[PDB]
């Protein structure tokens, strides 16, 4: 029997940072929610292979 | 749609290197037109006015 755990990340930008991926070509919004989950998920490995 | 734009320009220069310092427009709306380029002034060389 085990209790589960918790992992959390929280990066944030400013509006103008924003504003100007959209103009400068990527998808502001979207690309954010991606950077999270590729270190999340990432982070988890770190947390697996490095427990084995 | 973007921070930081541009505009360019598009002088109209004689002589042999249109960067050369120096350099006079050709379609200036205050300065004349060198009318003696096109003709009569490319076969001799008419000395240049100064002081005595």
């Amino acid at each position: 029997q085990t209790a589960v755990k918790s992992r959390k990340l929280k990066t944030g930008i400013t509006v103008e940072l924003a504003q100007d991926l959209e103009a400068n070509g990527f998808d502001a919004p979207n690309f954010l929610e991606d950077l999270l989950a590729t270190e999340m998920a990432d982070e988890i490995n770190k947390d697996i292979l490095q427990s084995l | 749609n973007s921070p930081t734009g541009q505009v360019f320009a598009l002088r109209a220069v004689y002589g042999k290197d249109p960067v050369a310092a120096g350099a006079k427009e050709a379609f200036h709306p205050m300065y004349g037109p060198d009318a003696m380029f096109s003709g009569q002034g490319a076969a001799k060389k008419f000395p240049a006015l100064a002081a005595s």
